[PDB]
Order: C-alpha cells, then structure tokens, then sequence
C-alpha cells in the first residue's frame, strides 16, 4: 500500500515543492480574469471560454459568483474545483452574520479560505486545488477592496491584476496605464476594454466573448450589476472609434 | 476494514489530471446518445442494442426517471450508472422534505456534479466513467444540461453524447433551431441516431423519453415503433 | 528480493523471510540454559557487557512466585512481554484467586505475538523466552520463538553458540529425573562452560541461577549467591 | 513479475498467486489422515520426533474445537492454532444463542466464511493452514470436513493432508470404510502411516490417534494406551 | 496499453479500458464447468454438470445449485470460495426483504442489490472483485418465470437461454440457433432442450450421475432439486 | 526501494533504529562519572558563533531535585523526554509521596522510546545520562535510542563518546573522591574539543547525598580550571 | 407559564390585493417592563415578513437562524422566496427540536411575488402550519383576538379599511391584556409600495 | 485519516525532509534583529513591491502581544498560521497566570509546536524561520531564532533568509558596545547590514523599533531616507 502513495506533501531537494507548482503552472492556461479600481466603484472583467453555438446562456453569470450581499468573486482554472470554493466562503460570510449580527469585512474573508486551501499543500495527502481567483467588495473600515488568491494559499491587495493566458501582458500594460485614484467608473471601462483587446487572440471583440460585472456602492444597496449584452458593444465600437482617430493622426 | 485515504489522482508535470482524462476516453466509447431540447419539452433518445437474440429488453432501462418531471440518460459504463441513480433518486427525496416541493432542475445538477467532483479527490476511489443528460420542465420552461465525470456541467440546447459525438454534433447544428415542436425535436432525434446505428432500427433497438408540461415520461415501443416508421 | 519486504508476502517457496529474520535476532543475544527434575525447574543465564566499567545486563526477570523468565533478543520487546505477562498472573489472581498454571500462560502469549504476524506493516516480537513454572502437575520448561510456536520440553538452550549446548544436555538428560537441587544446578552449569571460548568461563558476575521450588518460592540469585552454587566444579579439561 | 505481491490483484491470466503459494507451505507440514467409519470418525497423525529434547506429549497437531468436534491441522502452526481459538469461539456462540450443539454442516461453514476473508484485502494474508474436522452425532451419524487455505470445504469418506498426499489417499480407497466399526478401524489408520515416510528423511516419528463416535458416547477424546499400542503391535508386520 | 498501475489495481488505463476486472472474468473459466439455464414458457430450468475426481469424496456435498429463497434458487460458476460466499450475501438480502417490506422479494430486485455489491469492489483500489458468477431463477407473478444473470463487473441482465462458464460461447451459439425458429415450449421440451446443450457442446452422452438439474414451474413453485432417478426417465426419454 | 519503518534486516537488528544510533555521533560530546561521594556530570557547549548568547543553550537539566540529566545528538527531541519524567516524578509523589528512585526513573522513559509505528512515528535520536542520589546512594545510568538502559560507572557520550571511554578507563577507580573526578573529566574534555577551555565552553553539575542536584555556574567553576 | 413570561401578540389579516401584519411593542419580565421598542416582526425579502411571538430568546434567536438559512437559499437559486416554501422551512427548523423546542410561534404574511397574491399562515411551536384565509393570530391574548377578528373582518378590503380593521382589532384586544401593550406597529404591505404606522396607544 | 511517516531517519543520520526545509528558509527574504539596551531594532529587507499596488497587506513584521514582536522568513504560506497560532496561546496564558507572556514563553511554544510537528503522521514540517523580539517585565530585551526543527536559540543580533551568511558575517565584525548607545545610532547599524545585503537602496527597507513601552512603530520612507542620508554620508566623508 506503500508502494501506490504518491507522496503529494513532501518537499523536493532543491527546497520548492513541486505539487502546487504544477497547479499554477495550469492556472496559467484556460481562463481571463481581471479588476480595476481607483474611485467609487470596482469592475471584474473576465473572458469567456466556450463560445459554441449551441448554449443556453443562462444563470446570470458564467465565472462571476456572489458571495455576500456586498461582493462577489470571479474565479479561474479547473471549474469542478471552483464550485465546492464557491459554496465553502459563501457559508464563511454567513456564520459570520450569525454570529456578529454585522456584514464580514472583505479581507478576513479572504485570510478564512486561504488557510482551507493552505492545509491540502501541508498535510493529509491529498490533491491540492488548481484554483485562484479575484475578489472584489466594500466595508465599511476601508470602502473598495480588491484581492487575489494563489493555490498555495498566500493572498494579496492589489488594484489591478489579471490571471489570464497572457496575464504577464496585461499587468506590462497596466502598469503602463493608470492613475492612482483619478481613474473614474467610465475611464476604467475604456481601460478595461482596452486589455482584453491585447490578450485575446480572437480578434475584433465579439460582445458575447467577454463578460463584465460592477459593485458600485448605493447608500445601502452596493449593487452588484452585471451589465447586459446591449451595452457592451457600444462600449466596444468606442475604443474602435479612437484607435482610429489615433493611429491616424500620428 | 479501512481505506486508503489518500488521492491516487494526482496533477501532471504538464498540469493535466491523467485519470480524468481516461475516464473522458470511457465516455466516449459508449452508447451514443442525443438529446434536444425544443420550445415546450425535452427530447431524450438513446441507442440500445442486445448482443444477442437471447437478451431481454423488457428488463433493463437506459432512459430514467428521477421524479415526476425529470428524466436522465447516460453513456458510458454500466455498473456507475445505477450508482449514481440511485444517489440522485435520494437527493430529490431530501429536498423535497425540506421545502415541500418538486426540485427544480438545475438544482439537482448542482448536487449530482458536487458528488462526481467530491468523488474524484478523496482517497482510494476511480473516477465515474460516465456522462449525463438531464431533462425538466421546471417553471414552463424546459431544461437540458450535461455532466462530466470531472464534475463539471453545462447548458446546452442539444447535444450528442457517446461513439461518434463530434458528427452528431455537427449534424444538430445544421438542424436545429429555435423554433420546433416536441414531435419535430422526437423526428430529429431519430434522424441523428440513425447516423451510427446498425441497418435495422426497429422499435426495440432505441429509447425514448420525453419531457412535457405534463411532466417526464418515457415511451412505449407502441408509438415508437409509429416515429421509427416514416421517419429518414 | 523482492520477497522480502513485509510480513504479510509469502515467498514462492512458501517461506514468510520477515518471520525467519527474527530467528536470527535471538541467535544474537547471549546464552541461556533451561531444564527440570521431577521436583524442580531451574534457569541459568550468561549475562554481557559493554565496556569492563558498564554493568551486566541481567535477563531472568520475575513474572510470580511460582513463574519466571529469562530473555534473548533486543531487551524493549522483552519488556513488552513481561508487562504483558504479569498483567495476565495477576488479573487470574483477582478473579479466581488461584494461581494461574504455566501452560494455560504460554497459550496466551501464542496468541498475542501471532496477531503482528499476519497484518500489513506489523513486526514479529523478536525475543527468546525460556519459561520455568509449577502447575499442579510439576515442573515446567517452555521455550517460544519469534514464529509464535511454543514449545514443551524438558531442557533447552537459545541465543549465541546453543547448539554446543544442546549436545551437552542430550547425553547427559538420562540423570536429571532424579537428582537434588545441588547437581541438578552444576549439571546446567556444565552446558555454560561448553558454549564459551576455552579461556573465560564464570567468573561470578556474568552468571545468574533461578529456580522454583515444589516448596520453594521463585528465587534469582545474583553475584554473591552464585558463589556457594559456583563452586564445586571440575577445571576444564584440555 | 509484480502480479502476486498483494491478495488483492488477479494474474493476467486470472488467478490468485498469493492463495497458491500459500497452499505450498502445507506440503512442508507432514501428514495428517483421517477416515470415518461406519459409526464414528477416527483421526491419526504422524508425529515427527525433532530432537530427543522435546517431551512426549508437546505441540499437539490434534486439537479438541468442542464436545464432540475434532481438529487435526497441517501447516503453520501459529496459524493452526489460531484458527482453532476463533472454531472454539463460533461453537459458544451456536449454544448460547440457539441452545443446543452446533452441526458440522454449520460449523464448517462459518470457519470456511472466516478463511475465505482473508483471501481478498491487501492489509492480511492468507492462512497457511490445511485442516479437518470430524464428529459424530446420534441423530446426523459420522460427519468428516476439510478446509483448504483458500476457503472450500467439502465431505468426504476419507482425506488425506501433509506432505505425501497422494500416497496416502492411494491406500485409503483399498479399504472398506463403509461397514466396518471404529474398532478395526484404528489398526488400519495406523498400518497407512507406516508404508509412508522412509526412514532416510526422519530417524523416529511419533504416533497420535484421535476417535469419536458412539462408541465414546459422542464425547471426542484421545485413543486409550493399549489400543494404540495394538495398532503399534501392528506395526512391524508391513515388511512381508 | 498500459501507463502507472492500471494493471495492478481498479483504475482506468490510457485506453479507458481497466484490467483487473477483465482479468477476473477469466477466472471464472478455471472452474473447468459449464452451466445452462433455458426459461420456457410456464417453467424455468437450471443444468450444470458435477465432476466427482475421487471415490474417497462425498458426492452429495459438491452441488452448485444453491436455494437462495423457498421459491429462488441459484446455480454457481467460477471459484468456489468465492461463489459459496456470494450466496451467504444472497441469503442475507432476502430476509432483510421481507423484514422490512413484508412480502416475497422479485429475483430481478435481488438482482440489483448483488450486482450493487460487486459494484463497489471495481469502485475502490483494495478489493479483489470476487471471481465467480451468478444464473438465478424464479416465477414472479404477471411476469412468470424469468432468469437473470449477474457477472463480477456489475453488470445484470434478464435472459431468456443462459450459458456461463468455459464453454459460454459454444452453448449460446447453440441456443440461439434453437430460440429463433420460435417452437413452443413444454416443460419435458425445455428440460430436453437444456440437455441436449451441454451433450453436444460438450459431446459427453452421459449417464444420470454426472448432472445436476433444479426447476421451478408455475404449478410448484418450490425451487427443487431434482432425483437421480426423475433425471434418468427425461434421460431415456432423450434417447428415442 | 522504499522499506517501512518497522522491517528487520537480514542480519536481524532493524534499520531506523540503528540509524539512529548513528545520529548521536554527530551531538557534542558529555561525560559522567559516578563516585561514592556523588554523581558528577559535564558537558561541552559547542559555541557556533561569537554574535550567539553562551547560555541561553543548556545540556545540563533537572528531572527533579535529585536527579540530573545530560543530553546528546539531538537537542529538540529531547525535550519530550525531559517533560515525560518531569511528570513521571510527580505522578510517584502525588500517589505514593516519596521519592521515586533513579533506576524506576529510566525504565519510565524507556518504555516511551520505542512506540512508534503507523497506528494511534520514528525512534528518538538522542542519548541520555541519568545521575541521581536515591536511598541506594549515587546511581549513573545511560539509556539508547533502542531503549536499552544499564547502570554505568563512567559514560562518555557525544561525537567524542569512544576516543574518550579508551581514557576513562585508565583514571577511574572505586574509591575516587569528587574533587578529583570533576577534575578527571575536566581533563578528558580539554582533549576532545574544538575550541580552548574556558568558564564558558563548559558547564557541570553534582548531586549530593547531602545537598540536593546543584548545577555550577561561572564564578565556582573557574577555580578548577585554573588549578587543573 | 413559559409563554407568559414575556407576553407578545402578533396578527395577520388578508385583504384584497394586500396584507397586514400588526405586533405589540413591549418588552418585559412578568411584571416589570424594560423597554418599549423590541422588534417583533423581521422582513424576509421584499413583500414578505415574518412575526415571531413567545419566550424572547427564541423570538431573537429563530430570527437568527431562519436569516442564516434564507441568505443561503437566495444565494444558491437565483430567486427570491415564494410565500409557500418559506412555511416549510421554518416548520423543518422548528421539528427538529422535537424534545428541545423553540418557545415561539411564528405568523408570516406576504405576497406571492409573481402573482401578487397574499398568503398567511401560522405555526404552533414544534411546526404545525395551519393557512387560513381570513386572519391568523398568535400570542398571550389569543382569544381577545378572536372576538375582534371574527366580529370585524370582510371579504375584499381596500387597504384603507383593512388599516382601520386591523388597528382597532390590535387596540381592543391588547388593552384587554396585562401582560401586552406599551404601543402597536403596524405593517401593511401591497404590490407597489409598503408602509410602517405606529398608533396611539395607552402607554399605562 | 492518512497514516504515514513522512520525516525518517537517513543511513548516515540525518532527516532529508528537515534540511530539504531549510532550504526553503534560505530563498525568503532577509530579516534582520539586533537589540539595545532600552530600544530594540530589526527589520526586513528586499521589500520588492511592485511599487503600484497595495503594501498594507505585505508586512512580514506584526505583533503577537503588545510586548512582543516577530518578523520571519521563508515562505509566508506557512507562517500567517503559526502566527495565529500563537496569538491564541499567548491570549489563553492570561486566563491562566495573570502576567503578560514573556519573551521566553512564547518561544518554547512555537518550538515544541514545530518539532511535534516533524514527528507525527502525514505531515511535512514548517518552511519558515522566524526572530521573535520583545521587551519582557523589568525592561531586559533580548531576542530568539527558531529553526524548522525547532530549536530555540537567542542571540545579540540575528540575520535569517536569502543572503544571510553574507550578513552574519558582516555583523560580527560590525557589533561593537559603542554601536548600542543610543536609539538611531543602532538603527544604523541595521541600514549598513541591509545595505551590504540584496539591494535594499531605500525604497526596498522596511524597519521598525520599539521602544521597550510602545507598540510597533514603522517609520515611512522619510527617515530611512534620512538614515540612508546620513550613513552614506558618514561613509563618504570617512573613506
């Protein structure tokens, strides 16, 4: 029976282990995800996949999933994975409500499932998760929050990142695009189309290719709205219509 | 006795799970199967031959009910089939006393797939070697969604399942649309069924359940035999 | 070898190897010599040492006043046993309150030590129990092994160069039905002298004797008490 | 290689070789016969004598399981033994939940359940153990059972198990074990253990007969002294 | 083929096939046996051959056909161990019917619930997935009398001719040839019918001491063992 | 390739626990000496650093008032044991109130040594020296990864065990007093380390018959090393 | 008794294309009054509220679980409650403290949220649901409320004159209580807008 | 419950998945503590933010108590839950015996905590080294390592990490008496040990000070500026 065990715990002699390694060498491949915020407001943009000509494109979102009442989350890599995350932090932000008689605060949500994911890389034998995933929410100690997990369960703030197939290149052009609290709810959106037009390989921006969802805070509603398919290609047509100005005239 | 208790699928140094990626290749060496969804209820059809002339078809069935109103085929394996038939036959019951009412379909989807995901990380166990179709009419509109043994699942307006999935596939897109009735979905079904079958296709060889307002209900080789003629 | 790893495999020959490495582990410790009149039943010992300013390591231990042992094999499973083996006397003594007889003990040990010889990552107990005793019928002389197959008989002798030993008590096995306690003893003192090197042999601080008495309570004599037992024997003849 | 490790894996060509070699350990054991006769059953082995050390009376290989039923064993003695602590244990629990003496049809059958449980799982191995049993009762008559390592049980009018097994059984089919008494008997048990085991592999081998039937009233127990010493006064006489 | 230990334990190979369960199916054929069931039109008939080896064995405790219920009965093919302890679940599983359900239990759902054990030995990487058969029989009321077979994957199915052990396809080839000119069936016609099978596969014309033939019909419905003497009326009948 | 941890060799010992006696040749060396007057017990530090507090390590620990302990090869694991007789002593006085005796000290922690396994996970890999004052007078005892333990007269454990045993040998007698048996050991030590001897590479301790287990510290301690 | 130890009264009265849900103010212990504004009735979602009576621990603590379980519910489908399925809910969390009960006995009122229909139902203390058409009450003073409702309620009420045959239900009823009273709110929900009124009651 | 030995013995007497662990520790960045007399001083070093995004959810330095502080290295997956791990037993202590929990206390926790942990089933050991720094009751400060076998061990000054050795030695021929004499004297004897480390030119030093009856004090890149000023400046005008 000893001969069977695979040993997906132990280190390697070069001191890096090698389990998680392999997951978020396929965290890489397979899904877009990205955020931005300066201002009142923060946006998850994320990619879709599968765009066969035979689907019901239904149950509100595809990668998004709200959590809380006031944040959501957009999740990338082995989808079977995600769907028992989703569903664990979910009922995190209710035992808390049970307890406290107050909304969770976005970052002690954050540091509750890391530490479920940090115990399969540590002990037990078993298959870590191939999962990592963005989160987005307001409370009341420091307004728009913006995180992202790792499956080796370590976390960080941010305040704009992209886990895509070419998320390298988004982060270079993020980085080179940006303002630090000046970057309003419109000027994001631009900026946001503007990213997945570099990292997507199919071309011209089909409207139903991509998927956008906002949390934007009303006085005690936070409204989670994820925008429909009859506003994004005029938010498409607009960054075709000053590229050409543009390029043009330089 | 006891268990193994530890995971003996494990990630690849390319990043892929091998033994789901096997199980996907016993899927695909099943019966073939399609099921199309059409406006008021949902075809699902089924090819099932006996090996011999010694065989009773009367005995066993391919098409399922779950409850009043949800209908389920497979391809792939046998034996895993009954299993989990048998857990999504409970799953239905433990709603149902809860809230004292019909479970809807999507629901149950999402309890079947966390079954077949939480099967495929504990310790000691194979994957399912099966994939699912699952039919409903919750609300007036119908349902028809698709599982894999990773545990993942989807929404799709039809689709084939089984040997010869990726011509069934092709042949649905350049039939269907939108706008079909449930006795023009139950001709279409046939007319892709009959792209892989053998040269006698008579009342017995394939299987048929529908999805109404009426609820779910699986057809005698009566009225199938009177589809089956003047049909192609 | 790959027949050679764990317990539960059995070789192609039909051989368990895990069971016959633990033979060679009571052929390791030092030697033992038991044997019994019609009256008596009486165990010598040959202990060793480390360095000259270490101690002896002693090996007859007291199970009851009426059963000793005597060890051979690594010293932390005896210990296992033994706290086994007075847990089982004395448990007997509080329910029937009778003292427990020596071949209804030895079945019990038979029992303990064949459970971690046919599970999966178990070892076998390796030790060398010689077990001396009275039941109502006598005396006793039981030896066990590591295969979990104990053994009636009437003299024996394990651990390190014993089949000298053995030789000794075959030919002279004919006398010992009949003698007192004083040549019974020297007649076991003879088969220590026969499996040592020609130079050394009982130089008072190496050797322990202990016996049960049909009205004698299970004594061990140590380093002093020997001395009136030692002497009275012949020089080796060369 | 690799196929015959665990008890848990078939061959390529479907059979289990961890129950095989097993079955091999028991042609290392002796010889354990036992026949019934028309009005009993009667058990006889041959015991070899190791070394002159060993008392006259050590290691039985013929145990006592209840009042009436008897063992004889062949193979590791450790797991003889053992088995016959759990055969001892599945005849207390017949009489205290059902009353009365457990049926060798019954008895047999739930030892046989215990040996075959070990044949499946990689965390135990199997026994190494060949045995028989045999009793008599007034209202069933002679009963004899045996059990191989892998779990198969059957009647028989006479078996034969240890290391010449074949040329044992070879003499047992001359007799007539239908008509005759549990009398004449034991002499011809002992007169087929002498033509068998040369005097070149062991110098000096020991005698052990066992007997039951109504004769002894049902209760199993040993052969008196002076039987057994007519059956070792008919001994000497196979050298004609 | 073959990549990791898909060929020691229950996992899938790169091919989707899985080994140890096809391997176990050719341990059935290592019985060296051959068991016919042919349903007819108001009865149900098992045949299966008993080869006795010895003179020195008991022939009456070698039968295959087990009676599962009073009114099911069963017949088993491949290893012994094995198959004797398959029928002690079966046994097992239709008290526990009745207790919980309060009427008789149909053999197809009997069926189920085996085939849902042997289900969960090719389900976990530890067990040995039980090499050995099952051919029942039984009358269900507005169903009549029906057969239905269980193999080690798990698999079920009911039939209406049956062959299982080393000649499985020899015999079917025969039946089926039979079934498809649609006769009607008698009860003497299905009882011929099912000997004529395994005499000309088997090409042996035997005598009434090597066979064995359990029924059940929609007059009697007691499973029952049929007489030595009972099988050598339909044997001289046979030969006209 | 991959053994269990519970295998016998073909030679019959076993393989983690003979490993494991390999592991204490790499800890510092200790010495012990029992004498008729009391038990004294030395130890080297082995300071890796100039920037390391001297003190803050220690090989030297009590058990209970009259019993001292010395520890070899690893250092971490040792600590279980220490806690285990720590408890052990207190548990014989609450039920018993008296003083359990230096030898039923040992056996106590010998038993603990060899548990491990794959139910309920390797042998400890440190080598201990017992010295204590019981009604029996000064006692000295040495224990094994193996759990084998016997009463020694002068014990010398470490990296350093059998090049200093070879010296022992020669110097000790039975009718030793304790001022020259600290400074007997003393001697032996300033041979087998590394570095010089100096009040802060070492330290000791004496159990008496009169006083209980007093441990030296750095102001009475250079006087022998000055007057060696 | 152990409903007597706190008092409470809640009802619920069904109208036309409406419905009203009313519940006392205070809080006390078996005497002596604490406060005069304890929330009795909790909102489940838009056009559907609940009303809690009985021992005041289990009337904060069921508000609590039931909050636990319904965010979990319209989390997981992506709808809102219908009226219907929420009485099975509460009645599983109730049973299961078949030997161990909740002290309370819940009144939900609201409007089915497709249809806009009302619904009321009430449920005793191990989680018997009893739907009515016409009004359901729950409290200390049971039967004073009986005596108003059956004398004073019609058929199809506009939600004015549902206001005005709740509220003068609530006043007779409570001021005929002891251990009830301090203040009445007044919830009267319809498809298009809600409203909160408090009356004028006697504070003695 | 999986039930394997995962840390064995070697044939030659080591633990390979032990020293496979510190390893680890030497690829983290490097945190370096010295100590005063009344002030104590340590800070990591190799920040290397990506200058844009958020710091407030970075720091390696927190508090166990209000007297004790610890900073690590290795990787900081494992070292958030040994933290919190310890803020739970330092908080069950006052329960108990009512004093604050001394320096040396909580560092017999987290060892024994450790080497328990390299001795059960299933259970790869810790890839973090830490230096717990505090100032306990009668103001005698001092501070401790810990090693992924668990071995704890104080000191006069410290240096963990990648690129430690490197600093190690470089402290002992830097730690003088005269060099703790007053507060910021001794915060520059840390600026010249970071900045004979991985690059560490201001913007990548993070240090912090207590002052033996505060909290935690980090100063902004303003006087780490001014330090980087001035001890460059002394450097300039000496050589």
């Amino acid at each position: 029976s000893r001969r069977y065990d695979s040993r997906t715990t132990i280190f390697s002699p070069e001191g890096r282990l090698y389990q998680v390694e392999y997951a978020m060498e396929a965290i890489g491949h397979a899904g877009t995800c990205l955020g931005i915020l300066a201002n009142d407001g923060v946006l998850l943009a994320a990619e879709r996949r599968n765009i066969h000509k035979l689907l019901d494109e239904v149950f509100f979102s595809e990668k998004i999933y709200k959590l809380n009442e006031d944040m959501a989350c957009s999740v990338a890599g082995i989808t079977s994975d995600a769907n028992v995350l989703t569903n664990e932090l979910r009922l995190i932000a209710q035992r808390y409500l049970l307890q406290y008689q107050e909304p969770i605060p976005c970052e002690q949500l954050v540091t509750a499932l890391c530490d479920i994911k940090q115990a399969y890389t540590q002990f037990g034998g078993k298959r870590p998760f191939g999962v990592s995933l963005l989160y987005i929410g307001w409370d009341k100690h420091y307004g728009f929050q913006l995180y992202q997990s790792d499956p080796s369960g370590n976390y960080g703030g941010w305040k704009a990142t992209c886990i895509g197939n070419n998320s390298a290149a988004a982060v270079s052009m993020l980085k080179q695009d940006y303002k630090e609290g000046e970057m309003t709810l419109k000027s994001a959106l631009a900026l946001a189309i503007k990213v997945l037009n570099k990292t997507m390989d199919v071309s011209k921006l089909s409207a139903e290719k991509v998927e956008i969802a906002t949390l934007t805070r009303e006085n005690g509603k936070t409204v989670i709205r994820v925008l429909k398919q009859k506003e994004v290609e005029q938010l498409i047509k607009k960054h075709e219509e000053e590229e050409a100005k543009a390029e043009r005239e330089k | 006795e006891r268990g193994y208790s530890f995971s003996l699928t494990t990630f690849s140094p390319s990043g892929k799970l091998v033994q789901i990626e096997y199980a996907l290749a016993a899927v695909a060496g099943g019966a073939p199967s399609v099921g199309i969804k059409a406006a008021n209820g949902v075809v699902l059809a089924t090819e099932k031959k006996q090996k011999s002339i010694l065989y009773d078809e009367r005995s066993v069935h391919k098409v399922e009910p779950i409850t009043k109103h949800i209908g389920l085929v497979y391809s792939g394996m046998g034996p895993d089939y009954r299993v989990l038939v048998h857990r999504a036959r409970k799953l239905a019951q433990q709603y149902y006393l809860v809230y004292q009412e019909p479970i809807p379909t999507a629901q149950l989807v999402q309890r079947v797939a966390s079954v077949m995901q939480e099967y495929t990380q504990s310790g000691g166990v194979r994957p399912f070697g099966v994939s699912l179709l699952i039919c409903g009419w919750n609300e007036g509109r119908p349902y028809l969604f698709q599982s894999d043994p990773s545990g993942a699942y989807f929404a799709w307006k039809a689709t084939a399942m089984g040997k010869n999935y990726v011509n069934g596939k092709t042949f649905l897109e350049k039939r269907y649309n939108e706008d079909l009735e449930l006795e023009d979905a139950i001709h279409t079904a046939i007319l892709t069924l009959k792209e892989s079958f053998e040269g006698q296709m008579t009342e017995d060889n394939i299987e048929v359940g529908i999805c109404n307002e009426a609820g779910f209900r699986r057809l005698t080789p009566t009225e199938v035999k009177d589809y089956l003629a003047a049909i192609a | 070898n790959q027949y050679d790893n764990d317990v539960t495999v059995w070789s192609p020959q039909g051989r368990i190897h895990q069971i016959e490495y633990a033979m060679e582990a009571v052929k390791q410790g030092s030697a033992t010599v038991g044997l019994k009149s019609k009256t008596h039943a009486v165990l010598v010992a040959l202990k060793r040492a480390q360095s000259e300013l270490a101690a002896h390591q002693k090996k007859i231990l007291h199970v009851d006043n009426h059963i000793g042992i005597s060890i051979a094999g690594l010293t932390a499973d005896a210990r296992l046993l033994c706290n086994f083996m007075r847990q089982e006397c004395l448990d007997s003594r509080f329910v029937f309150d009778r003292p427990l007889p020596v071949s209804r003990l030895v079945s019990l040990i038979g029992s303990k030590t064949q459970i971690p010889t046919q599970r999966y990552g178990r070892r076998p107990y390796g030790v060398g129990l010689l077990i001396a005793g009275y039941d109502d019928m006598g005396p006793h002389i039981f030896q066990t092994c590591p295969s979990a197959n104990y053994f009636d008989c009437r003299a024996m002798s394990i651990g390190a160069r014993s089949q000298s030993a053995r030789t000794y008590l075959e030919r002279h096995m004919s006398e010992f039905m009949e003698c007192n306690l004083n040549e019974l003893v020297k007649h076991g003192l003879r088969a220590l002298r026969e499996t040592l090197p020609a130079e050394q042999d009982l130089t008072t601080k190496n050797v322990s004797i202990g016996i049960v008495g049909k009205d004698l309570e299970f004594t061990i004599y140590d380093d002093d008490d020997v001395s009136p037992f030692l002497e009275g024997l012949e020089e080796r003849p060369q | 290689t690799g196929y015959d490790l665990s008890a848990s894996t078939f061959s390529p060509d479907g059979r289990v070789f961890q129950v095989e070699y097993a079955m091999k350990a028991v042609e290392n054991s002796s010889t354990a016969i036992g026949i019934r006769c028309k009005d009993g059953v009667v058990f006889g082995v041959e015991k070899l004598v190791l070394s002159k050390l060993y008392e006259e009376g050590s290691n039985k290989r013929l145990f006592n399981v209840d009042r009436h039923v008897g063992m004889a064993v062949a193979g590791l003695l450790a797991d003889a033994r053992s088995l016959a602590d759990i055969a001892r244990e599945e005849a207390s629990n017949f009489r205290s939940n059902f009353g009365y003496n457990i049926p060798l049809k019954h008895l047999a059958d739930r030892v046989a359940m215990y040996v075959h449980a070990y044949t499946l799982y990689s965390a135990v191995r199997p026994f190494g153990c060949s045995f028989m049993l045999g009793s008599y009762s007034v209202n069933d008559g002679a009963q004899l059972y045996m059990i191989d390592p892998s779990g198969v049980s059957y009647g028989y009018w006479g078996c034969a198990i240890g290391k010449a097994r074949q040329a044992a059984k070879t003499e047992i089919e001359k007799l007539q074990m239908k008509e005759m008494t549990c009398r004449d008997i034991v002499k011809e048990v002992a007169k087929i253990i002498y033509i068998v085991h040369d005097e070149v592999k062991d110098k000096a081998f020991e005698l052990e007969l066992s007997w039951v039937g109504e004769l002894t009233n049902g209760r199993h127990e040993i052969v008196p002294k002076d039987i057994r010493e007519e059956a070792e006064k008919y001994a000497k006489e196979s050298l004609k | 083929s073959s990549a990791g230990f898909d060929r020691h334990i229950t996992i899938f190979s790169p091919e989707g096939r899985l080994y140890q369960v096809e391997y176990a199916f050719k341990a059935i054929n290592q019985g060296g046996l051959t068991s016919v069931a042919v349903r007819g039109k108001d009865c149900a008939v098992i045949v299966t051959q008993k080869k006795v080896p010895d003179k020195l064995l008991d022939s009456s405790t070698v039968t295959h056909l087990f009676k599962i219920t009073e009114n099911i009965g069963c017949v088993m093919t491949g290893m012994t161990a094995d198959s004797r302890s398959q029928v002690q679940r079966a046994r097992y599983e239709a008290a526990n019917w009745k207790y919980k359900y309060g009427y008789e239990i149909p053999v197809d759902m009997l069926c189920k619930r085996i085939a849902d054990i042997s289900q969960v030995y090719t389900q976990n990487a530890e067990m040995r997935p039980l090499g050995c058969c099952m051919i029942l029989i039984g009358i269900d009321e507005e169903q009549g009398p029906q057969v239905y077979k269980c193999d080690p994957a798990g698999y079920y199915c009911g039939f209406k001719a049956t062959a299982a052990g080393v000649k499985q396809t020899e015999s079917t080839s025969f039946l089926e040839k039979k079934v498809k000119k649609k006769f009607d069936w008698t009860f003497e016609q299905t009882v011929e019918t099912a000997i004529t099978c395994l005499s000309t596969v088997l090409s042996i014309d035997f005598k009434p001491s090597e066979i064995e033939v359990g029924v059940v019909t929609v007059e009697n419905p007691k499973f029952r063992i049929l007489t030595e003497a009972e099988i050598d009326a339909h044997l001289v009948a046979l030969a006209e | 390739y991959d053994r269990g941890v519970n295998t016998f060799s073909p030679e019959g010992r076993l393989f983690q626990v003979e490993y494991a006696i390999e592991a204490i040749k790499l800890g510092s060396t200790a010495i012990g000496i029992q004498t008729s007057e009391g038990v004294c017990l030395a130890v080297e530090k082995r300071i890796t650093s100039p920037l390391m507090e001297p003190s803050s390590i220690e090989k030297i620990v009590e058990i209970d008032a009259h019993i001292g302990c010395a520890m070899s090869g690893l250092i971490a694991d040792a600590k279980t044991l220490i806690d285990k007789a720590r408890v052990e002593t207190q548990n014989h006085w609450f039920t018993y109130n008296e003083t359990m005796t230096v030898e039923s000290v040992t056996q106590a922690v010998s038993n603990l040594a060899l548990q491990f396994g794959e139910e309920d996970s390797r042998p400890f890999g440190v080598a201990l020296l017992f010295g204590g004052v019981d009604e029996k007078g000064p006692q000295l005892f040495h224990m094994d990864p193996s759990g084998t333990f016997v009463q020694c007269d002068a014990r010398a454990i470490g990296s350093a065990s059998e090049g200093a045993q070879s010296s022992l040998q020669e110097v000790y007698h039975k009718s030793m007093t304790l001022k020259e048996a600290i400074k007997s050991s003393l001697i032996i030590l300033k041979q087998v380390m590394e570095e010089k001897l100096n009040a802060t590479n070492i330290e000791l301790a004496t159990v008496q018959p009169g006083q209980n287990f007093h441990m030296f510290t750095k102001e009475e301690l250079e006087e022998v090393i000055k007057d060696i | 008794s152990i409903m007597s130890y706190n008092g409470g009264a809640v009802m619920a009265m069904k109208g036309k294309n409406c419905v009203a849900i009313a519940a006392d103010r205070r809080f006390g212990i078996q005497a002596q009054m604490v406060t005069t504004d304890f929330q009795k009735i909790f909102p489940m979602g838009d056009r559907l509220y609940i009303g809690l009576a009985g021992l005041a621990t289990d009337v904060q603590t069921v508000a609590q679980r039931l909050k636990f379980r319904l965010n979990l519910y319209e989390l997981k489908e992506g709808r809102q409650i219908k009226p219907y399925t929420l009485m099975s809910m509460v009645a599983n969390l109730l049973y299961e403290k078949r030997f161990g009960p909740y002290y309370t006995e819940p009144v939900i009122a609201g409007l089915d949220p497709k249809t806009f229909k009302p619904f009321i139902c009430s449920l005793d203390l191990i989680g018997c649901p009893m739907v009515t058409d016409d009004f359901v009450v729950s409290g200390t003073c049971a039967e004073q409320m009986y005596g108003m409702c059956e004398s004073l309620w019609e058929p199809n009420m506009d939600p004015d004159h549902l206001f005005e045959t709740i509220s003068q239900a609530m006043l007779n009823a409570v001021d005929r209580d002891a251990v009830s009273g301090m203040g009445v709110i007044v919830h009267i929900i319809e498809k298009d807008k809600i409203t909160t009124r408090t009356l004028k009651a006697r504070m003695d | 419950s999986y039930d394997r030995a995962i840390t064995v013995f070697s044939p030659d007497g080591h633990l390979f998945q032990v020293e496979y662990a510190q390893e680890a520790v030497k690829k983290g960045s490097t945190a370096v503590g010295v100590r005063g007399r009344d002030i104590v001083v340590l800070g990591v070093e190799k920040k290397s933010v990506a200058k844009l995004q958020d710091e407030r959810t970075v720091r390696k330095i927190c508090a166990l108590d209000d007297n004790v502080c610890m900073a690590f290295a290795g990787l900081t997956a494992d070292a958030r839950i040994v933290i919190n791990r310890a803020r739970v037993e330092c908080q069950s202590h006052r329960l108990t015996v009512e004093d604050p929990v001394t320096v040396e206390y909580i560092t017999r926790y987290i060892a024994s905590l450790k080497q328990r942990y390299t001795q059960s089933n299933g259970r790869r050991p810790f890839g973090i080294s830490a230096l717990i720094v505090g100032f306990d009751f009668d103001g005698t400060p001092r501070l401790y390592q810990t090693d992924p076998s668990g071995t704890y061990h104080a000191w006069k000054a410290n240096a963990i990490g990648r690129g430690a050795k490197s600093v190690r030695e470089f402290l002992e021929k830097n730690y003088t008496d005269e060099a703790i004499e007053t507060d910021d004297l001794t915060i520059k004897l840390v600026i010249k040990a970071l900045l004979e480390v991985v690059q560490s030119g201001g913007k990548n030093i993070e240090l912090a000070v207590m002052r033996r009856d505060q909290s935690l004090k980090i100063l902004n890149p303003e006087e780490i500026e001014k330090y980087v000023a001035e001890i460059e400046k002394e450097k300039e005008e000496n050589e």
